[PDB]
RNA sequence: CUUUACUUAUUCAAUGAAGCGGAGCUGGAAUUCAUUUUCCACGUUCUAGCAUUCAAGGUCCCAUUCGGGGCUGAUCCGGGU
RNA sequence: UGACUGUCUAAUUAAAACAUAGCAUUGCGAUGGUCAGAAAGUGAUGUUGACGCAAUGUGAUUUCUGCCCAGUGCUCUGAAU
RNA sequence: AAAGGGAAUCCGGUUAAGAUUCCGGAACCUGGAUAUGGAUUCUUCACGGUAACGUAACUGAAUGUGGAGACGUCGGCGCGA
């Protein structure tokens, strides 16, 4: 084509004023977003005692979603399903003439903070899932040592918003089973084995390590550089 | 048991600069990415007159990196520069006079002024009319450059600090008499207003440490302490000698 | 993770949605009448020796009207009143604190009929 | 229940645990607003026994003061 | 005075050559032979230095 | 009861928070010593001109609609302005 | 007697008093000097930078400014049970 | 800011007392709508002059640049009312 040519612009300096270019590295972020930027670096520069950090190890993608996989067979009643079997309660209180043989036994996960505590306090949790990211850190953050000191088995888990879908909540912070089917018995026991090698059995040497004293990027780079040199 | 008339100034009632007729902040370009590693060219278009100082400006306007469109800075021309003169800002800039460029990338005994105290101040150092610094050092180990300031004083500044090459325009000024309390008047008039100064031994005791008596005299010595308190230093604050520089 | 490419280093507030009221129940939900109607207008003419003057000679007729009127309103409301068409309104609050228009009226009409036929002189 | 854990481990402040999130938290409070909402309290056994029930129209608000 | 340009026509505000009201024929002159010379100057640098990258 | 190292608290300053930190093509006075032990340079200096339209070009896709969108031009990574 | 022009005690003092230019001394290189504010993410000088700002003394020009650092004041990389 | 910057109104007459405001004549400015004539157009966005520039017109968004607004005081000289 002889009626195109080419131009090129001479980006240096002093010539072809810059063109746009990605500048999401320099924008001055809303003060929440740098707030909330800085406090999960300020997290982990600052040498983290082994209380916390003992969470930030978190139960890993596979078993996690085996975790997941049993404790969605025990997601408890929603609002519909209780207003179905109130109904069918009240049938056979009403002309059924059947007094608490109407509905069978429920088998379902246990949430709530003070529940859950109280079952790991009487021994009673089979299983406990304690959700990583909780604020503040102080509600659950008793809850390994507990776990360890009654001899249930804990596995800190990713995500309070995973595990309060799995209660029709929001936010759950923590899951427990405290029974379940006996098809699922096999199932918990390989879960219960595969999630004690990373939390229980871990936690007198976890209980010695502090956490963080992690440095920046250019400081790492800066300190690697020293290291090298000297 | 007055507010006495240096205590006054404070508060800054009449004592503000009379600013109506100043062309603005006099002041380097700011250090961006041309200045920072490589150099910029702007262009002399005006040596105005600024009142209130007793040096001419620059307004020198150079582009906009990232923008199109012309950005004007307002120098304090050094002694030498023209309308029309390319002022070429930056680290790569060469070592012609009225060019910007850091205190690392200049050799020893060169003239600066305008000369920065931290590295992206615009200007501090040697901004009045006829004065320079000159640069006695350099110290690569540690990003210094040791410098003399027009005082006499020898100054650490750091290598990325700039200055513009020559001695500030204007020189030569203080030489004149003014000869009239006119002239000083209207040499007052557009800095502020610190012009007529009675002498406190003229004044009252209420207004003056140095007031009262049958006959003008100070009566306590004039050396006042420098941990002296606000109304006491009326005299030669903390002096370490007196009397006529001679030996 | 595709990461959004700002050009702009400077964060600005987005445009989220701006609903419109829609509101449980209406402020007043009666509403006033017209606060200024031609009635509220055109106080009363003024019949002075020399605003009369002005009728048979000038074709001006000399209102006292609303202060709260202009001489859209003023004008609106005399063609309404008195069926004329209206040349010009020039009014002047009065030293009483009334005020007072100055109603020049077109050329077909003759203002002293029209004040004949309002009732003075 | 978990409250009673809360309690006690909230009356040692100078703990690691407790002393580290002592100075990761007065950071953040410092970069808020002087008065400002907070969404939830921080220390939710202290707002339950002192009053405060998580249902609508109770509010918590932090705030800092500057002593001497 | 300034707001009377809005009523008088284009011709009374210019001049029919490049730079009409703006300019006045030598400093658009001026900057003709400027706009000229340097880049031709501009092309004689670029041949002179892609020279003398070449030679070594 | 001495010194200097870290940075995130704290303090200072600037900017429309634009090019920061690390690593990557040539070149050599690395006598490649088989290896970038190894450093510097990152498109602009006769001139009171001009420089802007997600950029021309190169290349790919559209389903092509006389136009549109990628990549590159303008190296990659880390989001620490 | 004050160099001069100028200024002031409105309503008893217009002066030889104040100011002045000239001279001199002092402090200060900004994380600063001098000075405000109850405080402050606060101010004046300062749209400033030693030919500048701030504190004083003397008071055009000519010709000079002698001795005393014991006292008091000011100041000093200085003395270390 | 009724003394600074500023879109545009003048003459004649008129009242006991109003007028650059009323009346008569003659204008101008701003905002809006919009038609007709002209102009430009098969070299689609005019032409002449070497030129300074001229004309009744004679497309021009973002963006940029420039001008006007916009400027002391004194002295004599020139021109006008
Ligand atoms: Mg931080
Ligand atoms: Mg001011
Ligand atoms: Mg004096
Ligand atoms: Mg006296
Ligand atoms: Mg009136
Ligand atoms: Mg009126
Ligand atoms: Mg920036
Ligand atoms: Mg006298
Ligand atoms: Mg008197
Ligand atoms: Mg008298
Ligand atoms: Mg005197
Ligand atoms: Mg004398
Ligand atoms: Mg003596
Ligand atoms: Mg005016
Ligand atoms: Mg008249
Ligand atoms: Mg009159
Ligand atoms: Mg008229
Ligand atoms: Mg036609
Ligand atoms: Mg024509």
């Amino acid at each position: 084509n002889p009626l195109t040519h080419s131009t090129p612009k001479n980006f240096g300096i002093g010539q072809a004023v810059q063109p746009k270019r990605n500048l999401s590295r320099y924008v001055k972020w809303p003060e929440y977003v740098r707030v909330q930027r800085q406090k999960k670096i300020l997290s982990i520069r600052l040498k983290v005692p082994p209380t916390i950090a003992q969470f930030q190890y978190t139960l890993d993608r596979n078993t996690a979603a085996e975790t997941f996989k049993l404790f969605n067979k025990y997601r408890p009643e929603t609002a519909a399903e209780k207003k179905e079997r109130l109904t069918k309660e009240a049938a056979a209180v009403a002309e059924g003439k059947s007094k608490q043989d109407a509905s069978p036994k429920p088998y379902a996960v246990k949430y709530g903070l003070n529940h859950v505590v109280a079952l790991i306090e009487n021994k009673k949790a089979k299983l406990v899932l304690i959700a990583n990211d909780v604020d503040p850190i102080e509600l659950v953050v008793f809850l390994p040592a507990l776990c360890k000191k009654m001899g249930v088995p804990y596995a800190i888990v990713k995500g309070k918003a995973r595990l309060g879908t799995l209660v029709n909540q929001k936010t759950s912070a923590v899951a427990a089973l405290t029974e379940v089917r006996a098809e699922d018995e096999a199932a918990l026991a390989k879960l219960v084995s595969t999630i004690d090698a990373n939390f229980a059995d871990k936690y007198d040497e976890v209980k010695k390590h502090w956490g963080g004293g992690i440095l920046g990027n250019k400081a790492q780079a800066k300190m690697d550089k020293r290291a090298k040199n000297s | 048991g007055r507010v006495i008339r240096n205590q006054r100034k404070g508060a800054g009632s009449i004592f503000t600069s009379h600013t109506r007729l100043r062309q603005g902040a006099a002041k380097l370009r700011t250090l961006d990415y041309a200045e920072r590693h490589g150099y910029i060219r702007g262009i002399v278009k005006q040596i105005v007159h600024d009142s209130g100082r007793g040096a001419p400006l620059a307004k020198v306007v150079f582009r906009d990196p990232y923008k199109y469109r012309l950005r004007e800075e307002i120098f304090i021309a050094n002694e030498g520069v023209h309308t029309g003169q390319f002022i070429y800002a930056g680290k790569k800039a060469s070592l012609n006079v009225g060019n910007v460029l850091p205190l690392g990338s200049v050799p020893e005994g060169t003239i600066v002024s305008n000369v920065e105290e931290k590295p992206g101040d615009r200007g501090a150092l040697a901004r009045a009319s006829g004065n320079y610094v000159i640069i006695i050092g350099h110290n690569p180990d540690e990003n210094k450059t040791r410098v003399r300031l027009p005082s006499g004083a020898k100054k650490v500044i750091s290598s990325d600090a700039r200055g513009v090459i020559g001695v500030i325009a204007g020189g030569g000024r203080v030489d004149k008499p003014l000869l009239k309390a006119g002239r000083a008047f209207h040499k007052y008039r557009l800095k502020r207003n610190s012009w007529p100064k009675t002498r406190g031994v003229a004044m009252n005791p209420v207004d003056h440490p140095h007031g009262g008596g049958n006959h003008q005299h100070i009566g306590k010595a004039s050396t006042i302490s420098r941990g002296a308190v606000s109304g006491q230093k009326a005299g030669l604050i903390a002096a370490r000698r007196t009397g006529l520089l001679r030996g | 993770k595709a990461l959004k490419v700002r050009t702009s280093a400077t964060f600005r507030l987005p445009k989220t949605l701006k609903l419109a009221r829609a509101p449980k129940y209406a402020s007043k939900a009666v509403p006033h009448y017209n606060r200024l109607d031609s009635y509220k207008v055109i106080e009363q003419p003024i019949t002075s020796e020399t605003a009369m003057k002005k009728v048979e000679d000038g074709n001006i007729l000399v209102f006292q009207v609303s202060m709260k009127a202009n001489k859209y309103q003023i004008k609106k409301a005399v063609k309404e009143l008195y069926e004329v068409d209206v040349l010009k309104v020039n009014t002047l609050v009065r030293p009483n604190g009334t005020k007072k228009a100055y109603v020049r009226l077109t050329a077909d009409y003759d203002a002293l009929d029209i004040a004949n036929r309002i009732g003075y002189i | 229940g978990a409250y009673k854990y809360l309690e006690e481990l909230q009356r040692k402040k100078q703990s690691d645990v407790l002393r580290f999130l002592q100075r990761v938290r007065v950071w953040e409070y410092r970069q808020k607003n002087v008065i400002h909402r907070a969404a939830r309290p921080t220390r939710p056994d202290k707002a339950r026994r002192l009053g405060y029930k998580a249902k609508q129209g109770f509010v918590i608000y932090r705030v800092r003061v500057r002593r001497g | 005075r300034p707001r009377q340009y809005a009523t008088v026509s284009k011709t009374h505000k210019t001049v029919s050559r490049a730079y009409g009201g703006s300019r006045c024929a030598n400093c658009v002159k001026e900057r003709i032979i400027r706009a000229f010379l340097i880049e031709e100057q501009k092309i004689v640098k670029k041949v002179v230095k892609e020279q003398t990258e070449a030679a070594k």
